């Protein structure tokens, strides 16, 4: 099947550089051009320009002229794009996407790589856990949670019982407090009777300050 | 270059309703070699954005049939017919007929259900943080619609201000309601200076407010 798969996110301090992956897999990597899309947070999506694997040449929107350049690995099947002299405006999410091109159009897309440009050092996150609301002799529905707290830059991963666990979780948007740091928590309902047969691990990733965590959470 | 217009920003649509989607150039998409090259894109929250149309009217691979696109010229639509709650996301045009591609500004396409009550958890700060310092005690407003609904925190009977920050989900793909979390924060000398911790809620939902508490180190 066709995939790209882009590299993690990256914190970047203002005037430096960056240089974002694209692992294609699963078709012709040179028939087909490979596109550059930002998302700024909260913001439309923004067509960059894209780069053709099988001439190499590279075409960029207006806005998107100067600082900004398309590299190909084609043995490598990766598509990267660098951004000089980085700038507070350059925080946002980037997406790879095929250009199938007997259409003109962007047909596979890959998650994402957000980018954080700031003058601030990276922080992880401490992970507490918010302990189950009721006992395994009481009826009906308990929630749980960890509380991923203090840290910079977004994004944190949140999984339970390492993807195992995927019906009634929700991770909540990351909110700053005053002391200009995110958290945010994770909850996940059950049935309170597999309180006392069932463990749950929440399973938190900062990949910025390399924080893994595993957090137990018991009644 | 080109503006690309969508219309409305955000649409409200009840399931099994058709919602109708304009895309407006200020150009025309008709390229000198005949064909019309706009496209639909539809991004979930969290997600990539997927293909959804090509050329005006045609469905990507798996696109339920209950899309389609049609215009000519300026004028586009995208019609979504007996919408799904896995309709929800935001919907963008892209044109690529003139140098250099464009997306329209999206649409927020949001569904219409009926009120659901929140179910209302409250969670004591963990000892792990009280050993670190400080103390968040945690409410947690479960699958309600629609999104208004009031928090109130109580310490030992006092209504408390600006210590809280709230958060809410997006819309569930499945049954169309939020979640919310509240969640105070106070040191832990001052969380230890109290015995009741309450949170009161109310919602469209909730013929009176529901309140959960607990007393500390219970």
């Amino acid at each position: 099947q066709v995939q790209l798969v882009q590299s993690g996110p990256e914190l970047k301090k203002p005037g430096e550089t960056v240089k974002i992956s694209c692992k294609a897999s699963g078709y012709m990597f040179t028939n087909y051009g490979m596109n550059w899309v930002k998302q700024a947070p909260g913001k439309a999506l923004k067509w960059m320009g894209w780069i053709n694997p099988y001439t190499g040449e590279s075409t960029f929107a207006d806005d998107f002229k100067g600082r900004f350049a398309f590299f190909l690995e084609t043995s490598a099947t990766t598509a990267y794009l660098q951004i000089n002299n980085l700038k507070n405006e350059d925080t946002a999410t980037y997406f790879c996407a095929r250009g199938t091109t007997i259409v003109w159009a962007m047909d596979y897309w890959g998650q994402g790589t957000s980018v954080t440009v700031s003058s601030a050092s990276t922080k992880g996150p401490s992970v507490f856990p918010l302990a189950p609301s009721s006992k395994s002799t009481s009826g009906g529905t308990a929630a749980l949670g960890c509380l991923v707290k203090d840290y910079f830059p977004e994004p944190v991963t949140v999984s339970w019982n390492s993807g195992a666990l995927t019906s009634g979780v929700h991770t909540f948007p990351a909110v700053l407090q005053s002391s200009g740091l995110y958290s945010l928590s994770s909850v996940v309902t059950v049935p309170s009777s597999s309180l006392g047969t069932q463990t749950y691990i929440c399973n938190v990733n900062h990949k910025p300050s390399n924080t893994k965590v595993d957090k137990k959470v018991e009644p | 270059e080109l503006v690309m217009t969508q219309t409305p920003l955000s649409l409200p649509v009840s399931l099994g309703d058709q919602a109708s989607i304009s895309c407006r150039s200020s150009q025309s998409l008709v390229h000198s070699n005949g064909n019309t090259y706009l496209h639909w894109y539809l991004q979930k929250p969290g997600q990539s954005p997927k293909f959804l149309i090509y050329k005006v009217s045609n469905r990507f691979s798996g696109v339920p049939d209950r899309f389609s696109g049609s215009g000519s010229g300026t004028d586009f639509i995208l019609k979504i017919s007996r919408v799904e709650a896995e309709d929800l996301g935001v919907y963008f045009c892209f044109q690529s007929t003139h140098f250099f591609p464009t997306f329209g500004g999206g649409t927020k396409l949001e569904i219409k259900r009926t009120v659901a009550a929140p179910s209302v958890f409250i969670f004591p700060p963990s000892d792990e943080q009280l050993k670190s310092g400080t103390a968040s005690v945690v409410c947690l407003l479960n699958n309600f619609y629609p999104r208004e609904a009031k928090v109130q925190w109580k310490v030992d009977n006092a209504l408390q201000s600006g210590n809280s920050q709230e958060s809410v989900t997006e819309q569930d793909s499945k049954d169309s309601t939020y979640s919310l979390s509240s969640t105070l924060t106070l040191s832990k000398a001052d969380y230890e200076k109290h015995k009741v911790y309450a949170c009161e809620v109310t919602h469209q939902g909730l013929s009176s407010p529901v309140t959960k508490s607990f007393n500390r180190g219970e």
